[PDB]
């Protein structure tokens, strides 16, 4: 928009071309992460932690 | 945006039945225009006019003249009259008591 | 009737069960649909019907009570009253004779003569033959495709000489305008051995129709001015107008009548003289008289109607044929009557393209065209998000190679396996099988407590949260403050360069024209102001709007 | 309605209408409502509209 | 909020005003219901003056 | 803001005045680019 425009042109912090949609813990829940399982589509590069 | 067609998870859209009913009215109306401009055999034209009438009545109030059509997943498509009336309609369940 | 006692019985008891309704029905009511509709009648009035402290309410009525009672008394005699489309159509289609066992060739001969009458009717027209010589010269002078005038005959160069010969014959017919009658018969017999392109023939017919319409419109301008405004008498205008049609005596020697009506057409006198000169002028624009071309297209419309009144019969028989054929796709996401309608349209299509010259029976070929058109309309209008027809064929061959690969490979197809067995690149098959699935209805009954539906949980991804509108108005106020801490130079130039509290943000040159200074000064000024704003005491308040 | 009309006529010189009071059930005294919005709310909506 | 319109090439009776019981179309012309729905689906003809 | 709610039939000219354009084709959206 406008003046948000001016506030990014002043402090020069770019507008990132990506939106944040990460999976975060619910509100109120507080527990250790006892497991992590990663599935992938067939023929897709597994990341470092898969 | 009252009869929306919304993207779900997986690319499989989700639509209100009013799109089905508007589509069935529009196809039949275009076909009646076609047949009228072909000088078609007037019994076929009678059938087209009758089907278009039934479609407009399913659109206005389904299950009010014959049997509800249909629906695509074997359950009566809801029309504008169904959108107003009924215990699970619009005058009652979000008009008098809402979230 | 007996249903009267049934209605009063239900009103006595306050209800009506399926047993008593099955008893008290008209015995020969064999129609379950009218059964459902009559129970819906007896219920839609109230009493309510069931199947077995019943104190809820009545809901109705003194107005609709006698309405439904009247409908019941009538429906006691409703013998042939199915009253639904699919059965009404079957009735009115079986009712018509199946009078087609190689009478198709007789119907075809009827069409053959009727379509040659229109041929000779047009071909007797001078200006159309002028148009044809025109298009022979243009199509051979490269105005269109070299065969963009004729559909063969009973050869580029001997055909061009043939058409030069026809051109000579017709132009001498024009030369010898009695003497013109024999030469126009020459014209007709010399064109009678040819065959045009049906599109050029179609424009021919439409031009004849515009001739007819304009001649009748000048007819209206003649008549309605006096025959419909001054009340020009009917039979005298008949015996004088048609019967003369050329001279000044029909109007100029009729204004001198001084009759009760000839004392009424001096108003339109010059107007009907304009109509007279238009008559004779349009006779030129067509070349021959109005009467001649008029009766020409009259007999042509006779032949065309004669042809059409036989396609009707054969489409009756072949529409029984189409209701036969259509029933292989009753569960293709399309209505049965819509299937039959597409089949009927394709049937007319094939009837105008059926040929006796191969001696082939009608059904095997009309069913070809009908299966074509019906699968076409299925692929076209059976799915809300229209995928084109080739995509439907591709998903079909994918499915057909899927059942096969399942019954063989045991476990299931997969994009690797399918890209193996099929000839696709392993990824457009991915998108194909992504595309095939149907949108689930937004009124799906969810598995919840409130009778909830799938349309209640579809959230909204376009709305801006009121913490994010009150985090924009706070920003507008903060920037208006921090800009107020500045000269009118910086403030005005920054509100103008950006879109702040203003319309469209201008470029540098527009800011300069507003300040009468060149763009580089504007850039220096705005950079100066941003430098001034970057430091704290002007940056602390704006920066808190940045959670980054 | 009849009350107010014949009352303002009684103020006039003309004889009012001799009414006779009915008596309905709640599910029919509610059926007769002036405003079609509420009536469409708790009744057969198609009939009301 | 914007609305569209489909232009029916043939007319089409409003089912609310043909099955409202009494049929408003029917009780306006004083033509009984089955006659109306018999001229409707082309089962018969109806003279018009 | 607004007084009573008026109701009546709808003239075809009134229904043409409501609309912002005719609907001629039974197309919802494109299947690849969902516009
Ligand atoms: C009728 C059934 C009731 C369950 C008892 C309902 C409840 C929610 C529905 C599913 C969800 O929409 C998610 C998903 C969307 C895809 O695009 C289409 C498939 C899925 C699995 C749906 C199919 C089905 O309709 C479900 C299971
Ligand atoms: C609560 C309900 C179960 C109760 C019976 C579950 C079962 C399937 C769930 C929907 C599907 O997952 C599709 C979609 C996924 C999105 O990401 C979030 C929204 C959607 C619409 C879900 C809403 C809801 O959560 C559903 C109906």
């Amino acid at each position: 928009t406008p003046e948000e425009k001016l506030l990014r042109a002043i402090f020069g912090e770019k507008a990132s071309d990506v939106k944040d949609s990460s999976l975060r813990v619910p509100n109120g829940v507080s527990g250790t992460v006892i497991d992590v399982q990663v599935f992938t589509r067939d023929g897709v590069e597994k990341d470092k932690r898969a | 945006d009252l009869r929306p067609l919304v993207p779900l998870d997986g690319g499989r859209f989700a639509t209100s039945d009013l799109n089905d009913l508007y589509r069935r009215v529009i196809n039949r109306n275009n076909r009646l225009k076609r047949l009228l401009d072909l000088a078609a055999p007037d019994i076929i034209v009678r059938n087209e006019k009758r089907m278009l009438q039934e479609a407009v009545d399913a659109l206005l109030d389904n299950g009010r003249r014959g049997r509800a059509i249909t629906g695509s997943n074997k359950r009566p498509l809801k029309s504008l009259a169904d959108m107003i009336k009924g215990k699970q309609g619009r005058f009652r369940q979000n008009l008098l008591g809402k979230r | 009737s007996q249903l009267k006692l049934l209605v009063t019985r239900g009103k006595e008891q306050g209800y009506l069960t399926y047993a008593e309704v099955n008893d008290h029905l008209p015995e020969d009511i064999v129609d379950s649909d009218q059964i459902e509709d009559i129970i819906q009648m007896i219920n839609d009035m109230g009493i309510q019907v069931m199947e077995e402290l019943m104190l809820a309410e009545n809901t109705a009525d003194e107005d609709a009570a006698e309405a439904a009672a009247q409908v019941l008394s009538s429906v006691e005699s409703e013998i042939g009253r199915t009253t639904d489309p699919v059965r009404m159509y079957m009735r009115e289609m079986g009712t018509v004779e199946l009078l087609t066992r190689e009478g198709e060739i007789d119907i075809a001969k009827r069409i053959e003569d009727g379509i040659n009458q229109v041929q000779c009717s047009v071909a007797e027209y001078p200006e159309a033959i002028t148009y044809l010589l025109e298009q022979y010269d243009r199509v051979e002078a490269e105005e269109a495709r070299l065969s963009d005038l004729i559909t063969g005959f009973v050869d580029p160069e001997l055909a061009r000489e043939k058409f030069a010969e026809l051109r000579a014959q017709y132009v001498v017919t024009r030369d010898t305008i009695a003497t013109a009658q024999e030469e126009i018969l020459k014209l007709s017999e010399v064109f009678k051995q040819f065959r045009l392109v049906p599109k050029q023939f179609d424009y021919l017919v439409n031009s004849m129709r515009v001739m007819m319409d304009r001649v009748r419109t000048q007819e209206r301008l003649i008549m309605k001015l006096c025959v419909e405004q001054c009340k020009m008498p009917k039979k005298n205008f008949i015996t004088l107008f048609t019967g003369n049609e050329t001279s000044d005596t029909w109007f100029n020697a009729a204004i001198a009548m001084n009759k009760p009506w000839s004392e009424k057409l001096h108003d339109v006198s010059e107007e009907v003289h304009r109509a007279l000169q238009k008559l004779q002028q349009i006779e030129e624009e067509t070349g021959l008289t109005i009467e001649q071309v008029k009766d020409i297209n009259r007999r042509m419309s006779i032949g065309e109607a004669k042809a059409r009144r036989a396609k009707k019969e054969m489409v009756e028989a072949n529409l029984r044929l189409v209701i036969s054929i259509a029933k292989k796709y009753t569960n293709r996401g399309l209505q049965f009557l819509d299937l039959i309608q597409e089949g009927n349209i394709g049937l007319m299509k094939a009837v105008d393209k059926f040929e006796y010259r191969r001696g082939y029976k009608f059904s095997t070929y009309a069913t070809w065209w009908i299966r074509q058109a019906i699968t076409r309309s299925i692929a076209d209008q059976a799915r809300t998000i229209r995928i084109p027809v080739h995509m439907i064929e591709t998903i079909n061959k994918l499915n057909r190679i899927s059942r096969q690969m399942l019954q063989e490979m045991g476990r299931e197809p997969t994009p690797e396996e399918l890209a193996e067995r099929m000839l696709m690149p392993e990824d457009k098959i991915r998108k194909v099988l992504k595309i095939a699935k149907e949108p689930i209805s937004m009124e799906t009954p969810i598995g919840d407590d409130e009778d909830s539906h799938l349309g209640d949980f579809i959230e909204d991804t376009t709305l801006e949260l009121p913490l994010d509108s009150a985090t924009t108005e706070s920003l507008r106020a903060a920037t208006h403050d921090v800009l107020a801490g500045l000269t009118a130079r910086e403030a005005k130039v920054l509100r103008m360069r950006f879109g702040i509290d203003m319309n469209t943000d201008y470029t540098l040159e527009e800011v300069g024209k507003q300040f009468d200074v060149t763009r580089e000064r504007i850039r220096q000024i705005e950079a100066k102001a941003l430098r001034k704003l970057r430091h704290p005491s002007r940056s602390e308040v704006l920066r808190s709007f940045l959670d980054d | 309605r009849v009350k107010i009309a014949n009352r303002e006529l009684e103020a006039n010189g003309k004889v009012g209408a001799t009414y006779s009071r009915d008596l309905l059930g709640i599910t029919k005294a509610s059926l007769a409502t002036e405003s079609f919005i509420s009536a469409a709310s708790f009744q057969e909506t198609t009939r009301v509209l | 909020e914007r609305m569209g319109h489909i232009e029916l090439a043939s007319p089409t009776a409003h089912i609310w005003f043909l099955k409202s019981l009494p049929s408003r179309i029917g009780l306006l012309l004083d033509m009984p219901l089955r006659d109306i729905e018999r001229v409707l689906y082309f089962e018969s003809y109806v003279v018009i003056e | 803001e607004f007084d009573a709610i008026k109701i009546a039939l709808a003239s075809p000219d009134m229904i043409r005045s409501w609309s912002f354009g005719e609907v001629k084709k039974p197309e919802t959206i494109n299947y690849r680019t969902f516009k």
